[PDB]
């Protein structure tokens, strides 16, 4: 279905065999299948038709919200009030966007295991790889601000990580 | 209503609030300095007039 983009959510070519009988004893699948589809599939279809050619009578649209971006907490004065207000909106915004984000991912990374069965374990390398980078980028940006948290917070963290990271490539680099 | 309405009013109530802060800061201070030093018009404590000083001769050349 056209509904959602398949390179966001990517899948396999979903290859399956074909029917190789062996013997001439008829199988109860396939008939079950046959009857199955007349007496359920074909009322289903044409109900589904008809509302949707009650739809197509009436038609409008509904838009996705673009957003414009605001200086940052990073240029914020001291006690600027207003400013500090519309960094911190973009911040939550941006919070959100990142946690849908992960879940995404995750959302991927399951069903390539599911997928998978029993080679979950080889075939889903690649969706466990970009799980990690991403939850480590993410509890690198966002884990343990606490309940209050901010983006003044988010701020002193990387402001703290960065320093450590320079000590240490100083160290490093002067030794 | 849309969220531009809300955020509009919340960066109004934010200025308003803000404003008030540092005014009674700066009013804490100022009355705290008037009260040191009393040269303002608060704190202006009364002396004696000096309208009621009589100026004549006083039977006595020294005062």
């Amino acid at each position: 279905p056209d509904s959602w983009d398949k390179d966001v959510y990517p899948e396999p070519p979903r290859r399956t065999p074909a029917p190789a009988p062996q013997t001439s004893l008829p199988n109860p699948v396939t008939y079950l299948t046959k009857i199955f589809d007349l007496l359920v599939d074909r009322p289903v279809t044409l109900a589904r038709e008809f509302i949707e050619q009650q739809h197509a009578k009436n038609r409008y649209y509904y838009y996705h919200r673009e957003f414009r971006r605001v200086p940052d907490i990073t240029e914020c004065e001291e006690k600027d009030i207003l400013c500090m207000f519309e960094a911190e909106m973009q911040w939550r915004r941006d919070y959100k966007v990142d946690q849908e984000i992960v879940n995404i991912i995750q959302e991927r990374l399951k069903a390539c295991q599911q997928r998978e069965g029993e080679s979950y374990r080889q075939n889903c390398a690649k969706e466990l790889e970009q799980f990690t980078q991403v939850s480590k980028a993410f509890q690198d940006r966002y884990s343990d601000l606490g309940a209050h948290y901010s983006a003044r917070k988010c701020l002193a963290k990387q402001k703290q990580r960065m320093l450590a990271e320079r000590k240490a490539a100083k160290e490093a680099a002067a030794a | 209503d849309g969220p531009e309405k809300n955020y509009e009013k919340t960066m109004a109530i934010l200025q308003i609030e803000a404003e008030k802060a540092e005014l009674r800061l700066k009013e804490l201070e100022v009355r705290r300095l008037m009260r040191a030093r009393g040269d303002g018009p608060w704190y202006q404590y009364p002396t004696i007039d000096k309208a009621l000083i009589d100026h004549s001769p006083k039977t006595t050349p020294d005062n």
